[PDB]
């Protein structure tokens, strides 16, 4: 069992008001069964998922994304459930990272 | 083109 | 040098029915074909424009090979259950990587043919392309069967033969895409901290392929640095950043350095 590493970030440098894409990039997990959700102010967004790949160390990776328009005040997150962890792991978008 | 895994475990 | 590689995964689905079965092909780390048994009428599919030049014969023979592999993988999964004394009701995965790394002169630099069960090394063809490394007792049983069958000889024939030959063909036909590069567009961002000092973040954006070096220097010595893993933009290009914490008013003494195969030379920038 290998624990997923997550990054949450925009496609383009985030412009309040300018339309963009939010990504949730999940890597280094095994087994391949995983549940990934994207949240906007705590609520589930209805999200495309890349097809699954594995890397040369056998561990899987996938890219979730969704269309979005950043504002001063909207918070966003990626939540991941996988058998390697007791509890879902939530990572919040930081617009500077 | 890709390989064929014809020998089984 | 260049590489052609196939990455294959089978995942068993306890109850009744076929395992999930997937194959993906790469030339120098970029995906060009895929097969997925969960598609409606599953075929080998192109994943880039350049490989679409291949005719219906290619697509049909590759689809057939994938479906043949699906059956071998099904047998493989059931055999693995017996060797490890596992029950039918759990999900298990078998992965395989095979392919060739080839030099300028056309020499085969390394061939690969290796398997993992449930995420751990199972059996691998050694660099000599004649003997197998077996991770455990199950894989020793497999090894003895493959030694008797002369598996390695046939595997090596693919890796030295078709693998090399097809890689050269793909590079000839698709080198505009496969060898394409997009240099990084870099900039520095400036973030005052509550502590009164500044984070400088050096961004590299829009680059292809993935490999890049980002560093920070102070008085032209390297150094303190936070550095995210290279990540996909979602449009085929990659992103990375590196950051340091510096005094407010001393931003100008720090330089960010970017090396990437798409650049005519190393990039040097500041706030
Ligand atoms: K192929």
């Amino acid at each position: 069992q290998k624990t997923p590493q997550i990054q949450v970030y925009s496609r383009h440098p985030p412009e309040n008001g300018k339309p963009n894409i939010l990504n949730c990039y999940v890597t280094q997990f095994h087994p391949p069964h995983i549940e990934i959700q994207m949240l906007k102010n705590g609520k589930k967004i209805p999200v495309e998922m890349s097809d699954m790949s594995f890397s040369k160390d056998w561990s899987f990776y996938i890219l979730a994304h969704t269309e979005f328009t950043p504002t001063e005040t909207d918070t966003y997150a990626c939540r991941v459930k996988h058998d390697s962890m007791a509890e879902p792991k939530t990572v919040y978008w930081d617009r500077d990272m | 083109i890709g390989p064929r895994a014809v020998d089984v475990l | 040098s260049h590489s052609l590689r196939y990455f294959v995964t089978a995942v068993s689905r306890p109850g009744f029915g076929e395992p999930r079965y997937m194959e993906v092909g790469y030339v120098d780390n970029t995906e060009f074909v895929r097969f997925d048994s969960d598609a409606e009428n599953p075929r080998y599919e192109p994943r880039a424009r350049w490989i679409e030049q291949e005719g219906p014969e290619y697509w049909e023979r590759e689809t057939r090979r994938a479906k043949g592999n699906e059956q071998s993988f099904r047998v493989d999964l059931r055999t693995a259950l017996r060797y490890y004394n596992q029950s039918a009701g759990g999900s298990h995965t078998l992965q395989w990587m095979a392919g060739c790394d080839v030099e300028s002169d056309g020499r085969l630099l390394r061939g690969y043919w290796q398997f993992a069960y449930d995420g751990c090394d199972y059996i691998a063809l050694n660099e000599d392309l004649k003997t197998w490394t077996a991770a455990d007792m199950a894989a020793q049983i497999t090894r003895r069967k493959w030694e008797q069958a002369g598996a390695a000889e046939r595997d090596r024939a693919y890796l030295e033969g078709e693998c090399v030959e097809w890689l050269r063909r793909y590079l000839k036909n698709g080198n505009a895409t496969l060898l394409r590069t997009d240099p990084p567009k870099a900039h520095v961002t400036h973030h005052r901290r509550p502590e009164g000092d500044v984070t400088l973040r050096c961004w590299a954006l829009g680059f292809y392929p993935a490999d890049i070096t980002l560093t920070w220097q102070l008085n032209g010595e390297e150094l303190e640095m936070e550095l995210v893993e290279t990540r996909p933009a979602g449009d085929g290009t990659f992103q990375k950043w590196a950051s340091v914490v510096v005094p407010l008013g001393k931003e100008q003494k720090y330089t960010c350095h970017v090396e990437h195969e798409g650049l005519p030379e190393p990039l040097t920038l500041r706030w």
